[PDB]
């Protein structure tokens, strides 16, 4: 498996716009988008409000938050049963994808991933926060 | 009193000319990057 | 960022995973439970602090617990 | 306390007859053998038996002219007060032991039960009205549970919170 | 370690400490928590279960 | 296609069973407690149908007979009042003496002393004067003995009765299917041809067959028990002809359409009847008529099974424009399948209709001494802007929820609807400003005049004798309804109310009605009434547009209508769900109805009600309104503190139950802010506490005590909140008016 | 008549009839008796 | 995406904003400052001479407005300086150019104060 590239001549839903959309976040910070191919023509719900009707094909989606791309693509999954890309868009043009990261939707439990922020011990184990003064760390589930 | 004309300038001073240097300062300082 | 740690009673139900609304958690394989697997929060820049996952486990005390650290544009759930 | 007896205070006397002449002021305007007139009159009635106890009961007043308790067992029992703290006091012990006993009887009946749960909220009348009229005897069967033992759970069996 | 055995639970963090529970299963593929305890009171979140270890119940 | 009646025969056995099984509607509640927090759920879910099952058709007939237990307890609670009219009460006494006798139907027993609330309310009677207006619609109706109100208390209880019946039949024997309830347009065609213009017809055949002919005779001084029985007036003609002359012609000029020979019981007099300071009957008579025939002719317009008539779902898809995308498309559907969008609309409505009454009534005064009568004027006018307001806040709460629940975005593109959800920031955005404009702009006025009255500067207030703010737009309409029967309306004898300008109603030594002259005050206390509605808009309106999400929560729909929050991330998410919109709303409608109230009392205190002397009107605080209102000191000392020496000096009196009520609910209200003010974390570890110590003697519950939920934590602290405050300006007010009027 | 009874043991029922009686309890010795301040006869 | 609506998306609309001091095509933002200065200071002298606390005395109630008015502008300067010094760290958009733009708001508005009180004086 390899990680898709974004094409930027996918076509968009058919919206006719609404005042929740990007902002000036989106030409210096940072925006997402995601990426669809739909089945059929349906309308669908917009995660910043109102109703839009996606193309039949692939679909793309410019989002300010990647909770609304998650949002979004938690309604294709569970309504329209349609698989979704996720990606992190730059004002340097640098696009970054997201989700899913292997190819495989991180609920399932997929070979080549490893454990990050796992403890080795039950929670009523962690140390005093007497135990980390003067030590620089973030608090007793840190050491 | 003496140097009645004192709080004709200090009040002035204290209660404007002071808070509006202070808060351009502090505007100025909590901005730096 | 938020600092999100999974301890060892975790039980591997996916349920954290599934109610997690940025994509920070993920089950990596793992042995020291029934479900042969383990939750991982390898994307805690994206945490927003929901306490979603919290919320979702079902082990006794937390399997995954939650943290609030320092705030970012991410984390603080803006889109402006 | 530096009181008198409400059956010689002055203030005393002045208010009965106060709130005599505000209900006779009022009485005057309805014509006799009506309603608002009996029940005027009895009201009148009512004060009068009222102030006459508790000027029969030995309560102290103030300046104010109003009864004043006395709650110190020792000036109580010594001076013929223990009618106004004391008996009262004992009276309320017994009831809400009495309360307190029938309560903890039926949870404790409910919790060998298969739905233990089921009992408080749908009461189990009979047996409730049963453990209620058994609440009488409390105070015996509650001091021979303090003595045996049985009255408190173990400190090993309780949850408590890590320290 | 027996199958419906009353044991009372030695962890501290958890709700039911120094509570009794009835053993639903003991896990024998050597996990870190194979004592499946069923609970006859929920706790906050309302769960009735929960996993512990072989040092963290003791049979009563 | 074809209106009828289709109904389903014995779908719900009628018995005991499910009444032995507390939580038996709810999937989750059946399988009985775990914790303390099933007991509330169980009370709380109870009239959530749409939650208890997806079915539209069993959600509607439980809809249905619910109305009817409604109705048959609000007729149990009206019967209730025309028996306790009818045994204890001075009702004749007041027939006979209606200027110097007190209302009273109240009478308290003898016991622990309370006796004292049977005050000398005069007829020879003791009891608890009411302000509820009994007497004088009874009065209005023609009643003049105990026995009518006996045969109406017992008719009452008959149809309750059969109210409560045909919520069983209709439940439990013959439920009507779904397209039974959706046939609207037979729906609307009844309710308006049938029930409010044959209710009206019958009500104006009422008024002047009995109304009209025994409170003239009252009127011309008649004493009550020599006047004829209405039955007297219905057979003998002679009699209803003495006084009215047109009846000696009978129905002979009603349909030769002669109707100008019914002019003397069929009138536009306008004004007020200067012997009882009530709005002419011969005028209602002939209201009603004429709202009885609008409502007959506006109840032909549906086509239900003849051809002719409208389709509704026609005329909403008709109506759209190039600015609105494809128009009401998609309503028909809304308000044909969802019962909380109708709610939504009838509550707002019914509210407004309820603030509208209390305005109108108040202005002309609908019943012979009602408006003398200063406690009921003051009661039917606050209590019906109360229900009013209270509704409102329903109707934006119901909206929420028929957009979280019931709004489908696939029957709903580019209509109406989703143009308004897809501008929902510009609205939020504008409506913002316009409540911060508001507020500096009314409020900062008041602050403004308080501080130059504090420093010594009464000629740079905001004031009728200073800078002026004159309401000219309102003292024009005034001027134009005073003028109205010369030129607009030349048939009228008189403008509709003495308020618009003209003379003093007065009865009985006291005003009745007079001019309400607009000042400056005036002109600050409205602009804070538009301030206050404004926000209580924005509060709700924002609930309602992002119920479903917004740029914090995307998917907010998804966590319901009600829920606490979505946890301390995105900075802290507490109070986003729609109905933390409505519980804000509250207090803000709380806030507005408050100040409305107090503008009223303060403002026919000082400037309508008072006694007519020879020389002039003294007022009952003596035109203090017009000079000290433009200060929130002048209303915190001459409104709040002088006024509410009668409620706390009350005591030994009659009115000693206001006074302990007064102090009862500052205590509730004050009661209300450990729930508001706190959070349920706290309470659930000193309820840990609480239970260690159950637990070591044994009297620890099977029934695990929790803590209150977040939403019931809030839900107490405004309910707590608004018992408190209303209860302390009922007791206030009431004491204040029973005293001084 | 058992569902019957069985509603009438309900927590809410029970509670109205106890504390019906209780009150009324109250109010009929402060009826008999009236204005106790003092346990004397 | 973003709506856009005849408020927002007007040939007449945007025709009015493009000859606005703030977004005309080719002016130095000195001289933007200097029309927006003159604008604005010459409007502020207006609430401040009909309502101020010497509104009532002849002579003196101009001059003290103007002499408001003309307080008001260099505070507004003020801000306008501690603005340019935060927000850069479009030649507008520019440290240098939001210096020049605040100095010909100051050097506008006192013009524009100093108009009003001329107008007022004849
Ligand atoms: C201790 C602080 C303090 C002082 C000394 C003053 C002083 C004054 N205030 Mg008050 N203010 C102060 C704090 C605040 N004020 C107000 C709200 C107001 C209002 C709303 C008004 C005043 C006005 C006045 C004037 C009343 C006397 C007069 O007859 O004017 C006669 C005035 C003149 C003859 C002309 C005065 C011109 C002025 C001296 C120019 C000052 C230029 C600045 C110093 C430039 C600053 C540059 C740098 C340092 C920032 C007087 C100058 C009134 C007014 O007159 O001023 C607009 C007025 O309407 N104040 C608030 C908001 C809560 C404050 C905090
Ligand atoms: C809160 C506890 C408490 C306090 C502060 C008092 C206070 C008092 N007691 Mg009381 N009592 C109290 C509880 C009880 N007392 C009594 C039984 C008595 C008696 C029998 C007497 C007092 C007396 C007194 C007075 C002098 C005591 C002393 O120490 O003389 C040194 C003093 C007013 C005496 C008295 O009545 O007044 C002088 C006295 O004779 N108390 C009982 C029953 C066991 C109590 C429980
Ligand atoms: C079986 C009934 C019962 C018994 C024996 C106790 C016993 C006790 N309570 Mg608990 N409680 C009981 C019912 C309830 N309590 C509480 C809430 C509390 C609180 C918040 C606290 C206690 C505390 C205490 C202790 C001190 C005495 C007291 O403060 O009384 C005060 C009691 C109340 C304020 C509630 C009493 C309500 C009612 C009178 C009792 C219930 C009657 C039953 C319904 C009867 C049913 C019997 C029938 C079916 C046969 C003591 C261990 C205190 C503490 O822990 O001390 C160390 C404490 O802070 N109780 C509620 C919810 C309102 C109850 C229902
Ligand atoms: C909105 C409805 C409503 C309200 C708030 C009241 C309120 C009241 N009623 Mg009225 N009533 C109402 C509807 C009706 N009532 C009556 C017929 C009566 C009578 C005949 C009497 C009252 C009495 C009372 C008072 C005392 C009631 C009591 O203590 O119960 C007692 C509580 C119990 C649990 C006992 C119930 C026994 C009953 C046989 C069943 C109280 C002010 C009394 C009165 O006004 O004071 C002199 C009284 O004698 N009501 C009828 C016709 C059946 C109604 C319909
Ligand atoms: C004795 C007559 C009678 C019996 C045995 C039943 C039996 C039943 N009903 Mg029918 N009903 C009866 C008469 C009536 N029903 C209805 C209308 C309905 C509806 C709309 C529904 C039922 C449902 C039910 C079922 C269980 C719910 C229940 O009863 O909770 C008992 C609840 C109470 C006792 C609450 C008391 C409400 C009462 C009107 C008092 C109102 C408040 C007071 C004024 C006090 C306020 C302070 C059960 C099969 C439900 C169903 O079938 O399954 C979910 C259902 O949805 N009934 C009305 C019109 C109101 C009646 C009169
Ligand atoms: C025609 C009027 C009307 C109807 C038919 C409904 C119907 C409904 N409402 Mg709407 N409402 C209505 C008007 C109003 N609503 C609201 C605001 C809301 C909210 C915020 C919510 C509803 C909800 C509901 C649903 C469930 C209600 C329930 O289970 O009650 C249960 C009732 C109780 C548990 C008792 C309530 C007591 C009350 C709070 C205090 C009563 C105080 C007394 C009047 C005075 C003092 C009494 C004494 C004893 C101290 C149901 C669909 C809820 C639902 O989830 O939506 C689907 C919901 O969350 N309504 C307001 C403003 C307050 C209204 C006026
Ligand atoms: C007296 C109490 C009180 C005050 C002053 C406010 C203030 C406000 N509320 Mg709150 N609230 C208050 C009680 C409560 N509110 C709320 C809940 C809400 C909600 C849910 C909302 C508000 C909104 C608003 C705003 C209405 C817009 C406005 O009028 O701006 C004008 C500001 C005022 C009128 C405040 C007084 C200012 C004064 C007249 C001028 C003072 C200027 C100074 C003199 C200058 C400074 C000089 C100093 C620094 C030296 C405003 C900020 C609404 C809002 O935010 O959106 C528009 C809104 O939606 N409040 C609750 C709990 C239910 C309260 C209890
Ligand atoms: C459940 C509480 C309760 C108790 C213990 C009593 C006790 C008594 N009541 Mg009472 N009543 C009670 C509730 C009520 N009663 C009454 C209405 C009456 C009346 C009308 C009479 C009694 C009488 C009596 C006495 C003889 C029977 C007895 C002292 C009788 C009496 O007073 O002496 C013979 C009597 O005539 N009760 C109502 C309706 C408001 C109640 C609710
Ligand atoms: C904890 C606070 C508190 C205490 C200690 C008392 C104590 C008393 N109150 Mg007060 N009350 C209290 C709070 C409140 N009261 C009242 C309102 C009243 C009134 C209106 C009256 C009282 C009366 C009484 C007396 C009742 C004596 C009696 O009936 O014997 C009866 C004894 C038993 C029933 C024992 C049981 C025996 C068993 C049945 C066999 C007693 C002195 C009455 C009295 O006349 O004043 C002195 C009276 O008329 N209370 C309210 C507002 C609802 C309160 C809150
Ligand atoms: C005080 C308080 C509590 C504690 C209040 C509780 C637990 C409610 C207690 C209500 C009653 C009194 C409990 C017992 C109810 C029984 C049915 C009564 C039986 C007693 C007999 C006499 C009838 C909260 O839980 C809370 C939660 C969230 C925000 C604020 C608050 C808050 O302020
Ligand atoms: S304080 Fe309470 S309401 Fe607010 S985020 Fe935390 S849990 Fe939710």
């Amino acid at each position: 498996w390899k990680p898709p590239t974004l094409d930027p001549s996918t076509p968009s839903p058919i919206f006719g716009g609404s005042t929740g959309g990007l902002l000036r976040k989106a030409q210096i910070e940072e925006f997402y988008v995601i990426t669809w191919d739909a089945k059929k023509e349906q309308v669908f719900e917009m995660p910043t409000g109102g109703a839009a009707i996606m193309r039949s094909g692939p679909n793309l989606l410019k989002l300010a938050r990647k909770e609304q791309c998650l949002a979004l693509l938690t309604q294709l999954r569970n309504k329209f049963k349609t698989d979704g890309q996720i990606y992190r868009v730059f004002p340097d043009g640098e696009v970054q994808y997201l989700h899913p990261k292997d190819g495989v939707y991180p609920e399932k439990v997929n070979a080549g991933r490893t454990a990050v922020g796992a403890k080795d011990r039950s929670i009523g184990k962690n140390t005093n926060p007497v135990a980390v003064k003067f030590t620089g760390k973030l608090g007793t589930y840190d050491v | 009193m003496a140097a009645a004309y004192l709080p004709s300038v200090l009040v002035p001073l204290v209660g404007l000319v002071f808070p509006a240097i202070a808060m351009a300062s502090l505007f100025l300082y909590i901005e730096k990057e | 960022s938020h600092a999100v740690k999974i301890y060892d009673t975790c039980i591997g139900c996916t349920q954290c995973v599934r109610a997690c609304p940025t994509d920070v958690l993920e089950m990596v394989p793992w042995d020291g439970c029934k479900a042969s697997q383990i939750a991982s929060a390898p994307r805690t820049e994206d945490c927003v602090g929901c306490k979603r996952c919290e919320s979702a486990c079902p082990t006794d005390f937390l399997s995954v617990r939650v943290y609030l650290g320092s705030e970012t544009t991410r984390s603080m759930g803006l889109a402006y | 306390s530096g009181l008198t007896p409400c059956s010689e205070s002055k203030g005393f006397a002045k208010r009965q007859k106060n709130e005599i002449k505000a209900l006779t002021k009022r009485l005057k305007q309805y014509e006799e053998g009506s309603a608002p007139s009996l029940a005027l009159k009895a009201t009148i009635e009512r004060t009068e038996k009222r102030f006459a106890n508790y000027g029969n009961a030995g309560l102290l007043c103030g300046t104010d002219g109003l009864p004043h308790l006395i709650s110190d067992p020792g000036l109580a029992l010594r001076f013929g007060h223990a009618g106004e703290t004391l008996i009262p006091t004992v009276g309320f012990l017994y009831i809400a032991g009495w309360i307190g006993t029938a309560g903890r009887d039926y949870l404790i009946a409910s919790k060998g039960e298969a739905k233990p749960r089921e009992k408080e909220y749908i009461i189990d009348v009979p047996l409730a009205l049963k453990i209620s009229a058994q609440g009488a005897g409390w105070p015996f069967r509650v001091i021979r549970e303090l003595q045996k033992g049985t009255l408190l759970e173990k400190d090993s069996n309780i949850t408590v919170s890590p320290r | 370690r027996l199958w419906c055995v009353q044991v009372k639970v030695l962890r501290p963090e958890s709700y039911w400490f120094n509570e009794v529970g009835k053993v639903v299963s003991v896990d024998q593929s050597g996990i870190r928590y194979p004592v499946v305890v069923r609970f006859p009171t929920v706790n906050y979140a309302g769960v009735s279960t929960n996993n512990y270890s072989l040092e963290e119940v003791q049979e009563v | 296609k074809k209106v009828k009646i289709v109904v389903d025969g014995n779908p719900v056995e009628t018995s005991f069973e499910r009444w032995a099984k507390p939580g038996h509607f709810s999937r989750t509640l059946s399988k009985g407690p775990s914790t303390t927090t099933w007991i509330w759920n169980l009370h709380a879910d109870a009239h959530d149908f749409d939650s208890h099952t997806s079915d539209l058709e069993e959600i509607s007939r439980k809809v249905f007979s619910a109305h009817f237990g409604q109705l048959g307890i609000i007729l149990i609670w009206l019967s209730g009042m025309y028996f306790h009219g009818a045994r204890f009460s001075n009702y004749e006494a007041w027939l006979s003496d209606p200027i110097h006798i007190k209302p009273s139907a109240q009478v308290v027993w003898p016991v622990v002393g309370q006796e004292i609330l049977n005050g000398d309310v005069g007829g020879g009677f003791q009891g608890v004067q009411i302000t509820s207006g009994f007497f004088q619609l009874w009065r209005a109706s023609g009643i003049t003995s105990e026995l009518q109100l006996y045969s109406t208390a017992i008719g009452g209880l008959v149809l309750a009765a059969a109210m409560f019946f045909a919520g069983w039949f209709h439940y439990h024997k013959a439920a009507p299917k779904l397209e039974w309830f959706q046939n609207v347009e037979s729906m609307l065609n009844h309710h308006l041809a049938g029930l409010l213009g044959l209710g009206s017809l019958a009500w104006a055949g009422h008024q002047i067959h009995v109304s009209l002919p025994i409170n003239k005779l009252l009127d011309a001084g008649v004493d009550p028990k020599e006047i004829p029985l209405p039955h007297e007036f219905i057979l003998n003609r002679d009699l209803m002809a003495q006084l009215y002359p047109s009846f000696s012609k009978g129905l002979a000029p009603f349909f030769t359409i002669n109707w100008s020979e019914y002019s003397d019981f069929l009138t536009f007099q306008g004004g007020l009847n200067p012997v009882t300071g009530g709005l002419w009957l011969s005028d209602q008579a002939h209201h009603h008529l004429a709202i009885a025939v609008l409502f007959l002719v506006a109840g032909h317009q549906y086509r239900t099974n003849w051809g002719i008539g409208h389709s509704i779902k026609e005329i909403l898809e008709a109506h759209k424009g190039p600015f609105t995308g494809e128009g009401h498309k998609g309503l028909y559907e809304i308000l044909t399948t969802s019962w909380h969008a109708q709610l939504a609309i009838n509550l707002a409505l019914f509210g407004s209709l309820s603030i509208i009454v209390a305005h109108h009534m108040y202005s002309m005064p609908p019943y012979p001494y009602l408006a003398t009568d200063y406690g009921t004027q003051l009661s039917i006018f606050t209590h019906h802007t109360w229900i009013g307001g209270f509704c409102i806040v329903g109707a934006g709460a119901h909206a929420a929820i028929f957009m979280v629940r019931d709004y489908d975005p696939t029957n709903n593109y580019n209509n109406l609807l989703d143009r308004v959800i897809r501008h929902r920031d510009a609205i939020v955005s504008h409506l913002n400003w316009v409540c911060i404009f508001l507020g500096f702009h009314s409020f900062g006025l008041y602050i403004h005049n308080d501080t130059m009255s504090a420093l010594g500067r009464p000629q740079d207030m905001f004031s009728d004798t200073a800078i002026q703010l004159q309401p000219v737009f309102a003292q024009w309409i005034q001027n134009t309804h005073l003028s109205a029967p010369q030129f607009t309306a030349p048939n009228a004898l008189a403008p509709t109310s003495p308020v618009w300008g003209g003379d003093v109603v007065a009865v009985g030594g006291k005003v009745a009605a007079m001019p309400i002259t607009l000042g400056t005050a005036d002109f600050m206390v409205h602009h804070i009434h538009a301030f206050t509605i404004h926000v209580t808009v924005l509060i709700l309106l924002k609930g309602v547009l992002y119920a479903r999400s917004s740029r914090l929560i995307p998917d907010k729909a998804n966590l319901g209508f009600r829920f606490p929050c979505d946890g301390p991330g995105r900075g802290g998410t507490c109070q986003v769900s729609a109905w933390d919109h409505v519980f804000l709303g509250l207090f803000w409608m709380y806030n507005s109805l408050s100040i409305a109230i107090f503008h009223f009392s303060w403002k026919m205190q000082s400037d309508v009600w008072g006694t007519v002397n020879s020389t002039g009107v003294s007022h009952i605080t003596g035109g203090n309104f017009s000079q000290s209102a433009n200060t929130i000191n002048g209303w915190l000392r001459d409104f709040l503190w002088a006024q509410s020496s009668q409620v706390i000096q009350s005591y030994g009196s009659a009115l000693s139950a206001y006074g302990l009520i007064f102090l009862g609910a500052h205590f509730i209200w004050a009661f209300s802010l450990m729930f508001l003010f706190s959070g349920r974390g706290y309470w659930q570890e000193l309820i840990e506490s609480i239970v260690w110590a159950h637990n070591k003697l044994k009297v620890a519950p099977s029934i695990q005590p929790r803590a209150l939920s977040i939403t019931q934590g809030r839900a107490v602290g405004v309910a707590h909140y608004l018992l408190g405050g209303i209860a302390t300006t009922w007791s206030f007010f009431l004491a204040r008016i029973i005293a001084v009027g | 008549m058992k569902n019957f009874t069985t509603y009438l043991s309900t927590a809410p029922v029970v509670a109205l009839i106890w504390f019906t009686f209780t009150a009324g309890l109250l109010i009929e010795i402060n009826r008999f008796f009236p204005d106790p301040l003092v346990f004397s006869f | 995406g973003m709506l856009e609506t005849p408020v927002t998306s007007s040939p007449l609309v945007a025709g009015f904003l493009s000859n606005l001091p703030a977004y005309r095509i080719g002016v130095s933002p000195l001289l933007r400052g200097v029309e927006i200065g003159l604008v604005h200071g010459f409007l502020v002298t207006g609430p401040f001479i009909k309502l101020g606390p010497l509104r009532n005395i002849p002579g003196v109630a101009e001059r003290a407005g103007c002499l408001s008015g003309a307080g008001l502008v260099v505070i507004l300067a003020v801000a306008l300086t501690i603005y340019g010094a935060s927000a850069f760290q479009d030649p507008l958009q520019t440290a240098d150019g939001w210096q020049k733009f605040s100095a010909g708001w100051l050097v506008g508005g006192l013009s524009g104060v100093a108009w009003a009180w001329i107008l007022t004086q004849t």
